[PDB]
RNA sequence: AAUAAAC
C-alpha cells in the first residue's frame, strides 16, 4: 500500500551528445545528456576529461540540440521530452543552475489523429546557420520555432497534409547553403517490411521542404521517389560541398538537386531487393543498419558501425564541387556506441549505453587516420539479472557484526562489452595491525625525515608520541611536551619543520629536537596552513605567526576590529586556484551569523556573506558554527569545496568563478548525511591510495572523494561503528593508508582494499568477459558465481522439419556476403577471491542452444542438517526458426569442491551435473517452492521434486502463453507473462496439487515481478514495458474486486526506466523489507514500506515541494511520476523530491512546515530515518 | 546471499495466509453444473463437511479413485469433480496404451501413456 | 467414422511456433530501447532467428501482413464454418460450423484435438469473456449457452425467437447483448440470464453488435437502409444517435480497444472508419474489395490494422492512414468469408469461408520469392 | 472413458 521510492545509484549510460558553448563563447564543452541527467564536460590537456556540472531532470531526454540565439553569450539548449515537450534552457551565471527560457506544451488530443499509443519519439533538428528550429512531433507533425524578446511564436505545419504525402517519417535534417531554412525528409509513403519484398520492391522518398518564416508556407523542391527499402539515418553533408548521404542498411547514398544520384551498394543482398542503379565499393562488406556518423572537418566521415568497428570515409570530390566515388578504410575498432560527437580536431566522444562511452584520438598516417584511446567513462550498463552475494576479505576485526555483509554483483553492458560489475556501496577497510589506546582522543600525523613519523595523541591530562618505522612504538624522549595535551600538531614549510601548539605554549621542532618556544584564554583550535599559522582562543583572540629564516616564527596578530566573536577559522592556498581578486587565504565565522574570508598578508575584507549559518543556496558578497574547512580537491588542487558543521548538519559548499572582491560564489550540492577541547571532524587527506579527499568524522562517517574527473563522490563507512578521530598514515608495512580511531578505544591501521574503484558513485570493479552477460548466481556454499554468457559466431547451416529427422541445409551464397550472427551460450564460473574465470570449469551448451533462466535452487535433501542443498539450475531451449518445434532442457547444476591443480588454488571448485534432460517442449522459468523445483514448460507450469538422481513431477496448471519469470515464497508461486499479467498460484502440499487463486484482468506487458513485504501486508511489484512500478494485492473482503478472482493495483509510480532485477534485504520497521530494484539505464532504486500516518505528513510536503519550487526545465514531478501517461491508484512517495526538503535553506525550511501545519524537526526526523535504515550494500 | 539466508520471512504470517486457511469470503458459484478445474482444494471437507457439495468454489476429493483420465491431461473435462478418474499428475497410473493391446507397437517415441508387456 | 482407435504413421507436422521469436524478443529487450536502436532484418533465407513477435517490432505494423500460407484445415463432415475464435491463451481454435459442431483444432501444429455438437442449428456468435472463464456461443435457432473452457455445457436459455446474429458484452463480465433476425438488440445479465431491456426502433433486422471497451455503448448494424447505425445506451435503453452510413446492409461493425474509432463493413463494396466523439464528419473510407465486405478483424497489438474479408473469396490487409490497402489476396482465399480472428500475439490469422474450409496464414519469411498460387 | 492416431 503505502511505499516510497527512493534511489541509491545515479543512472549512468549517455545516450545523447553534443558539443557547444555552454558555460561561455571562448570555449566549447561536451554535453552529454542520458535517461534523465545532464553533464557537460570540460576538457583537461595525457588528457582527461572533466565534469563541471551534472543536472537532474523529472522526465527522460528524447532529444536534444542546440542553438545560439541572437545576442545571447551562450548556446542555449533544446532538450525534448516524452509526449511532445520542449524546453529551451540556458546555464546560468550568478547562480550556478540552468535557467529554463521556455516551454512548449504541444500534447493534444487533436494532435494524435485518434491513435492511443505513441510510438514515434519526438525529434529537434536545429539550422546550421541558426535561423529556426524543428521538432517532429508524433511522427506527423513539426513544430516549426522562429528565431531572431529573443523567440517568435511557433506553429505547427502539418505533414500528412502536404504534397506527397508522407505518413512515415524516418529522418530528417537541415540542408546546408539554403538562405532560406530547408528542411531534408526521409519518408515513405508506401511502407513494407523487410521480409516481403516481392511485392514491394523499394519505396522511400525525399523532401526538402523549404520554409518561409515569415510567409509561414513550404513548397516541396527536390523530390525523389525510388530509393531502397530500408533507409536509415540521412547525414547533411556541409557548406563547400552539399548534399546528403542517405544511409541504408546494405547500400550507400549521395544525394544533391543539381546532381544525378550516385549511390554504391555495400554487401551482395541488393540482389533481388532493389531496383535502385546501384555500383559495387570495393573491398567493402558492411553494413550500416546501426551506425552512428559524423563529419570530421569536411568530406570525411567517421562512421561508428555495429560491431564497434570505425570507418572513415572519403568524398572523392572533382573540380564541379561533385562526388565521383567512395573511398573506405577499417580503422581501429571501439565501443558499440549510442551517440557520436567531434570535439576539438583530433578527438571523438563515442557516447554509448552498452559499454564505458570513451574519447577518443585520430592523427593522419605517413588520408588514412589511426585512433588512440584518450579516457573513458565508467558504465554500468543495460543490468540484466543482477545476484547479491558475500564479499570474500572481510577481516577479522570486523568478523561478528551483527548485520549481514554482502555486496550485489552486476550483469552490465552487452557484447563485446559485456561485463560483470561488483557493486558495493561503503568502504571496508582491511585492518592489518590494531591496538587498544584508551583515554587519548585526538590524533595527528605528520611526516619526519615522505613516510610518517611520529603519531601524536592528546590525552586529557598527558600527551602520547609514537614512533614508526619498522615497528611502530611508543617514544620517550623530549622534543614533545608530555605534561598536558596537545591542541593541535602538524607540520610547517614542506615537511622538514614541525609545529605543534599547547593550550599554553607554541612550539616548533626541526625533528625530535625542539628549535624554540612562544607562550601566550584556552587555545582551542589551530590554523596551520603553508607557511602561516593562526592561533585562536576560546574567547575570540585571534593571533597568526609565520615561517622566517635566520627558522624562526614571528608573530603578526592580524589588526581585526571585532564586531562579534570569531568562533571558527580556516585556512587555504590556490595551487590551481580561482580566487583571483599561491595566494593565502583566511576564513573566518563571528557569532552575529556572518562569514569573513580574509586575504592572509595584509588583513582586508575579501567576501562576506551576512546571513551565513542559515544554509542558503547561492552566497554572494555584502546557529552555533562548530567547524568550517576549506579545502581544494581534484587535478593540480583545483576546485574549491567549503564544509561547515551547524547545528547537527552537514551542509558543504562548491566554489564557481563569477564577476576589489572575490570572483566566486559559493553553490551548495546535495547530501544524505546526517550528523545526529575541541575535536575536528574535517580530516582532509591527501594521497592515500592515490585519492584525495575529505574524510569526516562523526555519527556516519563518511569518506569525501574528488579525483581528476571532477565528481563528487560519498563514500559512507558502517562498519566499526561511529569513528572519533582520523589520520593520513604512511608506514612501511602499512603502504599509504590510513588510521583512525574506533569509540572503544581502538587504533586501527588501515589500508584501503585495492581491488575496488572508488571514482564511481558506488566503488565498483567491473570485469571484462567480452561476452553478454546474461545471468548471474551466487552459490552460498563454496561461494562462487555462475554467470549464463554468449559469444557470436557466423550461422552456417539451416534447420528444417522433414516429418522423420532434420535436415540442415548450407548457406552457399557469394563471397561478398556478410554472414547472420549463430550465438553459442556457455555458463562460466567466477571466483570471488580473485576476479578471474574459474579455468577447467565451464559447461556449454548445444549447437542452437539458449539459456533462457538461471536461479539458485534450494531443493530439498536427505543430508545436510536442513532440508535444503542450494543447487545451480538453468533451463535452456533451441531456436532454430519459426518451422521447427522449440523444445528445452533442465540442467541442475551444483558446485563441488575437490583437490586443486597444483599452482591453480582457484581450481578446487567445479561443476557436477545431476540432471540433465530434455523435456517435452521450452523450458521458461524455474523456480523453488518448500524443496521443490517449479517449473515452466509451454502453457504448462510444473512441480517437479527431484529424487536421488531425477525429477519426477507432482502438479501442474494450465497458464497463458509465455510464462517468463516466476519467483515465490512459501507455497505461493508468482507468475509472470509476456501479453498477459500476472497469475499468482498456490500449492497445496498434502493433496499433489497446484491451483491459482487469483490473476490480473488486464493485459499488461510484465518485464519482472517481486514480492512487496510489509508486516502482514504481501505486496506483488511488478514492472511494465512502460517504465512503471505498480503493486496488486489479493483482497478478497474487498468488493470493487471479485471474489478472490481479480487483483488490484494498490499502488502505482513511474519510474523512468525498465526493471528486470529485485533483491529483498531487511532494513538496518519492525518486519518490513526494502525490495531493492537495479534499472536498466544503469540506475539502482528501491522501495521502502511506510506505516500511513507517517505517510501523510509526506504527501502533504510532496504536493507543497511539487508547486512552490522551481524545477529544472520547468518540468512536474507530479505528471513524470503519474502512471503510463508518459485508473491511477498513487500511493508512492517521490524520495527524489523529498530529499529536496534537505536542500532547502532552514529559514526556507521553515516556511514549508508552516505551510502544512507541522515543524522542521518532524520532517527531518520522517525523512531522515528512511535513510538510515537503507545503509545497505 | 540468496535472500532465504537474508531476507528471512518465514516468521512472518501473512494475511494471504491466513484467507486462505478459512477463505475468507468465496462467493458460492453460479450455474450449478460447473468444473473449475484449477481451484483449490478445501481443507473444511477434509477434516468436516463443508456443506455445500457440488456447489462450492474449491474442490472435493475422495480416496476411491485410481487411475488417472486421459482428459484431464489436455484440460476437457466435462464430468469434473464426480468423475471416476484421478486428476492428478502423477506419471505411474496412466492407462495403458491402445496400440500395444490391438496393433502392435506404437508410433510416436514420445508416447505418454504406460508401456507394458 | 473416426474414433480414435485406428493407427497411423507418426508425422512431424509443419508449425508456427511462436517460442523462438519470443526469447528473440526477450533478449534483445534488455540491450534495446525503441525500436530505433534495433538492428534491421535483412532480407535473406538465413536471417531466420532475429524474427521478433508484432509487440517487438511495434511501429512498422506491415509486419503482421499475414500473407503466407500454412495449412486448410477442414473437417470429414465438409460443413461451411461461420464463427471462428481463438482460445484466449492461444492453446487451441474452436470452429463453429453450421451443424453446430466445435472442431477444436491444435494451435501450434494444427491437428485437431476434439469435436462437439454444441446447437442444433448454424452457430452465428462466438465471444470469449474477458477472464479466460466464458464464451457466450449462440446459434440460428435462437439459443444463448455459456461454455467454460474445458467445453463444457453450463446454462441454456433462449434469447430470441428468431436467428441471433451477433453478441458481445460490457467492459467487465456482466452484460451482454444480442442482436437477431426481428430487429431487436436484447441486453441480458450475464449471472441471472435476465433480459433487462429491448433496443427497438432499429426498424429491420439487425446483424451485428459491439459494446464500446470502456464508455458503455451499444453500437448496431441494420439490413435497413432508413436506419443503417444506431447507437445505443445500455442502461437507458434511449437510442443515443443515428449514424447513416451505408447505401445497404451492413455486415459487421467494430471497435479498436482505444474505443476512439467505429469501423464498419458492408455490402456495398465499402469498409469506413467513423470517429465516435464526431459522427457528422467522417474519416477515410476503404475500395479495394471488387465484392461485398462480410467480414472485419481488428489487429491485437497493432492498434490501426485490420484484415478484411470479402465475399468473393477475398483477403484484404488495410491500414489507417493509407489510402489503399497494405495488400490482399484477391481471390486466392476460395469462398465467401464470414469471419476472422486472430492470434492472441497478433502474427497468425484464421479465416472461415462459405466453404467447408478453414486457412491459416503467418507473416512472410525473410528473403523468400513470394511465387505461390496466392501472391503471385 | 468422451475422437489419444484426423497425411
Ligand atoms: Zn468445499
Ligand atoms: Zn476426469
Ligand atoms: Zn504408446
Amino acid at each position: 500500500m503505502y511505499a516510497v521510492y527512493k534511489q541509491a545509484h545515479p543512472p549512468t549510460g549517455l545516450e545523447f551528445s553534443m558539443y557547444c558553448n555552454f558555460f561561455n563563447n571562448s570555449e566549447r564543452n561536451l554535453v552529454v545528456a542520458g535517461t534523465s541527467q545532464l553533464y557537460v564536460y570540460r576538457l583537461n590537456r595525457r588528457e582527461k576529461l572533466e565534469l563541471a556540472a551534472s543536472f537532474s531532470f523529472f522526465g527522460n531526454v528524447m532529444s536534444m540540440a542546440s542553438v545560439q540565439l541572437a545576442g545571447a553569450k551562450r548556446d542555449a539548449l533544446l532538450l525534448s521530452f516524452k509526449d511532445a515537450k520542449l524546453s529551451v534552457v540556458e546555464y546560468d551565471p550568478g547562480t550556478h543552475d540552468l535557467k529554463t527560457l521556455s516551454l512548449h506544451y504541444f500534447e493534444e488530443p487533436e494532435l494524435r489523429d485518434g491513435f492511443v499509443q505513441n510510438v514515434h519519439t519526438p525529434r529537434v533538428r536545429v539550422d546550421p546557420d541558426g535561423r529556426c528550429a524543428a521538432m517532429l512531433v508524433y511522427g506527423t507533425r513539426l513544430v516549426v520555432l522562429p528565431f531572431r524578446s529573443s523567440f517568435l511564436p511557433s506553429y505547427i505545419i502539418d505533414v500528412r497534409a502536404l504534397d506527397e504525402k508522407l505518413l512515415n517519417i524516418i529522418d530528417l535534417q537541415f540542408l546546408h547553403g539554403y538562405y532560406e531554412p530547408t528542411l531534408l525528409i526521409l519518408f515513405e509513403p508506401n511502407q513494407t517490411w523487410p521480409g516481403r519484398v516481392a511485392v514491394r520492391q523499394d519505396t522511400c522518398s525525399i523532401v526538402a521542404i523549404s520554409l518561409n518564416i515569415t510567409q509561414k508556407v513550404h513548397p516541396v523542391i527536390w523530390s525523389l521517389t525510388s530509393l531502397p527499402f530500408d533507409c536509415t539515418q540521412a547525414l547533411a553533408v556541409p557548406k563547400p560541398i552539399g548534399g546528403v548521404v542517405v544511409f541504408a542498411v546494405n547500400s550507400l547514398l549521395y544525394l544533391n538537386q543539381s546532381v544525378p544520384p550516385y549511390g554504391v551498394a555495400l554487401n551482395s543482398l541488393t540482389t533481388g531487393t532493389t531496383a535502385f542503379p546501384l555500383r559495387t565499393q570495393e573491398g567493402v562488406r558492411i553494413t550500416l543498419d546501426c551506425a552512428q556518423a559524423t563529419f570530421i572537418s569536411y568530406d570525411k566521415m567517421v562512421i561508428s558501425l555495429k560491431g564497434g568497428e570505425i570507418y572513415v570515409l572519403t568524398l572523392i570530390t572533382d573540380g564541379m564541387r561533385s562526388v565521383r566515388a567512395f573511398h573506405f578504410d577499417k580503422a581501429a575498432a571501439s565501443v558499440l556506441t549510442t551517440s557520436m560527437v567531434t570535439m576539438e580536431p583530433g578527438y571523438l566522444f563515442l557516447g554509448s549505453r552498452l559499454g564505458n562511452s570513451l574519447l577518443l584520438k585520430y592523427t593522419e598516417k605517413l588520408a588514412t587516420y589511426s585512433f588512440e584511446v584518450c579516457d573513458s567513462i565508467l558504465n554500468i550498463g543495460p543490468c540484466a539479472n543482477a545476484a547479491v552475494g558475500e564479499p570474500a576479505f572481510l577481516s577479522e576485526e570486523f568478523q561478528n557484526s551483527p548485520e549481514p555483509d554482502l555486496e550485489i554483483v552486476v550483469c552490465s553492458g552487452h557484447g563485446k562489452n559485456g561485463a560483470l560489475s561488483v557493486l558495493q556501496k561503503s568502504i571496508r577497510p582491511q585492518v592489518v595491525t590494531t591496538f587498544e589506546l584508551p583515554g587519548c582522543y585526538d590524533m595527528w600525523t605528520v611526516i619526519a625525515p615522505r613516510r610518517h613519523g611520529f603519531l601524536i595523541l592528546s590525552r586529557e591530562d598527558s600527551t602520547m608520541i609514537l614512533q614508526t618505522g619498522q615497528e611502530i612504538m611508543e617514544l620517550d624522549t623530549s622534543g614533545f611536551a608530555t605534561q598536558g595535551p596537545t591542541v593541535f600538531a602538524g607540520n610547517i614549510g614542506d615537511n622538514r619543520y614541525i609545529v605543534q601548539v599547547s593550550p599554553l605554549g607554541i612550539r616548533l621542532l626541526e625533528g625530535v629536537n625542539q628549535l624554540h618556544f612562544i607562550p601566550v584564554a584556552p587555545i582551542v583550535q589551530c590554523a596551520v596552513a603553508d607557511p602561516y599559522v593562526v592561533i585562536m582562543s576560546a574567547e575570540g583572540h585571534v593571533t597568526m605567526f609565520l615561517l622566517k629564516s635566520d627558522h624562526r616564527l614571528a608573530l603578526h596578530k592580524p589588526p581585526l576590529h571585532h564586531q562579534s566573536k570569531v568562533i571558527t577559522l580556516c585556512l587555504y592556498r590556490d595551487l590551481s586556484g580561482m580566487f583571483t581578486t599561491p595566494t593565502h587565504w583566511c576564513l573566518l565565522v563571528r557569532e552575529n551569523g556572518t562569514m569573513e574570508i580574509y586575504q592572509l598578508p595584509d588583513w582586508r575584507l575579501v567576501f562576506l556573506v551576512k546571513n551565513f549559518p542559515v544554509g542558503q543556496r547561492v552566497l554572494v558578497d555584502s546557529p552555533l558554527v562548530k567547524e568550517v574547512l576549506l579545502v581544494a580537491l581534484g587535478s593540480r588542487q583545483s576546485r574549491p569545496y567549503l564544509l561547515v558543521h551547524v547545528d547537527q548538519e552537514l551542509l558543504i559548499y562548491e566554489a564557481f568563478p563569477h564577476d576589489g572582491n572575490l570572483k566566486v560564489r559559493f553553490k551548495k550540492v546535495p547530501h544524505n548525511i546526517n550528523f545526529r577541547g575541541r575535536v575536528a571532524r574535517f580530516r582532509y587527506f591527501e594521497d592515500i591510495y592515490g585519492y584525495s579527499g575529505v574524510f569526516i568524522c562523526g555519527p556516519s562517517p563518511h569518506w569525501l572523494l574528488v579525483t581528476g574527473r571532477g565528481a563528487l563522490r560519498l563514500h559512507p563507512m558502517a562498519i566499526d561503528g561511529p569513528v572519533d578521530s582520523f589520520a593520513p598514515f604512511h608506514n612501511v608495512n602499512c603502504p599509504r593508508g590510513f588510521l583512525y580511531f574506533n569509540r572503544q578505544g581502538e587504533l586501527r591501521i588501515s589500508v584501503l582494499p585495492a581491488y575496488l574503484s572508488y571514482d564511481a558513485p558506488w566503488p565498483v570493479r567491473k570485469i571484462p568477459l567480452r561476452c553478454t552477460a546474461h545471468y548471474v548466481a551466487y552459490h552460498v556454499e563454496s561461494k562462487v558465481y555462475a554467470v549464463a554468457t554468449s559469444t557470436n559466431t557466423p550461422c552456417a547451416r539451416i534447420p528444417r522439419m522433414t516429418g522423420e529427422e532434420k535436415e540442415f541445409e548450407t548457406i552457399e551464397r557469394d563471397e561478398r556476403y556478410i554472414h547472420p550472427q549463430q550465438e553459442a551460450f556457455s555458463i562460466q564460473l567466477i571466483s570471488p577471491v580473485s576476479w578471474e574465470a574459474i579455468p577447467n570449469a565451464r559447461i556449454e551448451l548445444q549447437e542452437w542452444e539458449h539459456v533462457t533462466c538461471m536461479k539458485t535452487v534450494s531443493l530439498r535433501s536427505e543430508e545436510t542438517v536442513s532440508g535444503l542443498k542450494g543447487y545451480v539450475a538453468a533451463g535452456t531451449c533451441l531456436m532454430q526458426g519459426e518451422e521447427v518445434t522449440c523444445r528445452g532442457r533442465i540442467l541442475i547444476m551444483d558446485v563441488i569442491e575437490v583437490v586443486p591443480e597444483p599452482g591453480q588454488p582457484l581450481t578446487k571448485n567445479k561443476f557436477k551435473v545431476l540432471y540433465e534432460k530434455e523435456q517435452k517442449g521450452p523450458v521458461t522459468a524455474l523456480c523453488h517452492c518448500n524443496g521443490h523445483l517449479v517449473s515452466a514448460i509451454g502453457q504448462k507450469i510444473f512441480l517437479w521434486s527431484l529424487r536421488a538422481s531425477e525429477l519426477t513431477g507432482m502438479a501442474f496448471i494450465d497458464t497463458q502463453l509465455y510464462i517468463h519469470q516466476m519467483i515465490s515464497v512459501k507455497n505461493f508461486i508468482l507468475a509472470a507473462d509476456v501479453m498477459k499479467s500476472i497469475s499468482l498460484l498456490r500449492y497445496q502440499e498434502e493433496s499433489k496439487t497446484l491451483s491459482l487463486v487469483s490473476r490480473d484482468a488486464k493485459p499488461l506487458e510484465v518485464y519482472s515481478v517481486d514480492f512487496m513485504v510489509d508486516n502482514a501486508q504481501l505486496g506483488f511489484l511488478v514492472s511494465d514495458r512502460d517504465r512503471n512500478l505498480m503493486v496488486y494485492m489479493y483482497l478478497p473482503e474487498a468488493k470493487e474486486s471479485f471474489g478472490g478472482m481479480r487483483l488490484l493495483r494498490r499502488a502505482d509510480f513511474h519510474v523512468g526506466a525498465h526493471v528486470n532485477t529485485f533483491w529483498r534485504t531487511p532494513c538496518r520497521w519492525e518486519n518490513k523489507h526494502i525490495t531493492w530494484f537495479a534499472t536498466l539505464d544503469g540506475g539502482i532504486g528501491l522501495l521502502l514500506p511506510m506505516q500511513e500516518k507517517t505517510y501523510r505528513r509526506l504527501l502533504m510536503l510532496q504536493n507543497a515541494l511539487t508547486t512552490m519550487l522551481p524545477h529544472h526545465a520547468g518540468l512536474n514531478p507530479r505528471a513524470f511520476r503519474m502512471l503510463h501517461v508518459d485508473n491511477a491508484v498513487r500511493n508512492v512517495l517521490d524520495g527524489e523530491l523529498l530529499n529536496r526538503y534537505l536542500y532547502l535553506s532552514t529559514m526556507e525550511r521553515s516556511e514549508l512546515a508552516k505551510k502544512i501545519g507541522t515543524t522542521p524537526d518532524i520532517i527531518l526526523d520522517d525523512l531522515l530515518e528512511t535513510d538510515r535504515v537503507t545503509a545497505h550494500f | 546471499g540468496m535472500q532465504e539466508i537474508i531476507a528471512s520471512v518465514d516468521h512472518i504470517k501473512f494475511d494471504l495466509e491466513i484467507a486462505v486457511e478459512q477463505q475468507l469470503g468465496a462467493q458460492p458459484l453460479p450455474f450449478p453444473g460447473m468444473d473449475k478445474s484449477g481451484a483449490a482444494v478445501c481443507e473444511f471437507f477434509l477434516k468436516a463437511a463443508c456443506g455445500k457439495g457440488g456447489m462450492c468454489p474449491f474442490r472435493h476429493i475422495s480416496g476411491e479413485k485410481t487411475v488417472v483420465c486421459k482428459h484431464w491431461l489436455r484440460g476437457l473435462c466435462k464430468k469434473g469433480d464426480q468423475c471416476e478418474f484421478l486428476h492428478e499428475y502423477d506419471m505411474t497410473k496412466m492407462p495403458e496404451c491402445y496400440f500395444y493391446s490391438k496393433f502392435g507397437e506404437c508410433s510416436n517415441k514420445e508416447c505418454p501413456f504406460l508401456h507394458i508387456d | 467414422t473416426f474414433d480414435g482407435k485406428r493407427m497411423r504413421k507418426a508425422v512431424n507436422r509443419k508449425t508456427i511456433d511462436y517460442n523462438p521469436s519470443v526469447i528473440k524478443y526477450l533478449e534483445n529487450r534488455i540491450w534495446q530501447r525503441d525500436q530505433r536502436d534495433m538492428r534491421a532484418i535483412q532480407p535473406d533465407a538465413g536471417y531466420y532467428n532475429d524474427l521478433v513477435p508484432p509487440i517487438g517490432m511495434l511501429n512498422n505494423p506491415m509486419n503482421a501482413v499475414t500473407t503466407k500460407f500454412v495449412r486448410t484445415s477442414t473437417n470429414k463432415v465438409k460443413c461451411p464454418v461461420f464463427v471462428v475464435r481463438w482460445t484466449p491463451e492461444g492453446r487451441r481454435l474452436v470452429t463453429g460450423a453450421s451443424s453446430g459442431e466445435f472442431t477444436l483444432w491444435n494451435g501450434l501444429t494444427f491437428n485437431f484435438e476434439t469435436i462437439l455438437q454444441a446447437h442444433d442449428s448454424p452457430v452465428r456468435a462466438m465471444t470469449w469473456s474477458h477472464n479466460d472463464m466464458w464464451m457466450l456461443t449462440a446459434d440460428h435457432g435462437g439459443y444463448v449457452k455459456y461454455w467454460q473452457s474445458n467445453m463444457n455445457n453450463v446454462k441454456m436459455f433462449q434469447a430470441h425467437k428468431e436467428a441471433i446474429r451477433e453478441a458481445s458484452f460490457s467492459p467487465t463480465d456482466n452484460k451482454f447483448a444480442t442482436c437477431s433476425d426481428d430487429g431487436t438488440v436484447r441486453i441480458w445479465d450475464f449471472l441471472r440470464c435476465h433480459e433487462e431491456r429491448i433496443l427497438r426502433g432499429h426498424g429491420a433486422d439487425v446483424k451485428c453488435v459491439d459494446w464500446h471497451p470502456t464508455k458503455g455503448l451499444v453500437v448496431s448494424g441494420s439490413k435497413d437502409s432508413q436506419q443503417p447505425i444506431k447507437f445505443w445506451d445500455p442502461k437507458t435503453g434511449q437510442s443515443l444517435a443515428t449514424l447513416h452510413a451505408h447505401k445497404n446492409t451492413v455486415m459487421e461493425v467494430k471497435l479498436n480497444l482505444n474505443g476512439n474509432w467505429l469501423l464498419t463493413a458492408s455490402r456495398d463494396h465499402l469498409c469506413k472508419l467513423f470517429d465516435i466523439r464526431n459522427l457528422k464528419e467522417e474519416l477515410q473510407v476503404f475500395r479495394g474489395h471488387k465484392k461485398e465486405a462480410t467480414a472485419v478483424a481488428w489487429h491485437p497489438v497493432h492498434e490501426g490494422l485490420f484484415a478484411s474479408g470479402g465475399s468473393d473469396g477475398s483477403l484484404l490487409f488495410w491500414h489507417v492512414g493509407v489510402e489503399k490497402e497494405v495488400g490482399g489476396m484477391e481471390m486466392a482465399h476460395e469462398g465467401m468469408i464470414w469471419s476472422l480472428a486472430w492470434h492472441p500475439l497478433g502474427h497468425i490469422l484464421c479465416s472461415g469461408s462459405n466453404d467447408h474450409t478453414s486457412k491459416f496464414w503467418t507473416r512472410n519469411r525473410p528473403g523468400d520469392k513470394m511465387r505461390d498460387r496466392y501472391n503471385l
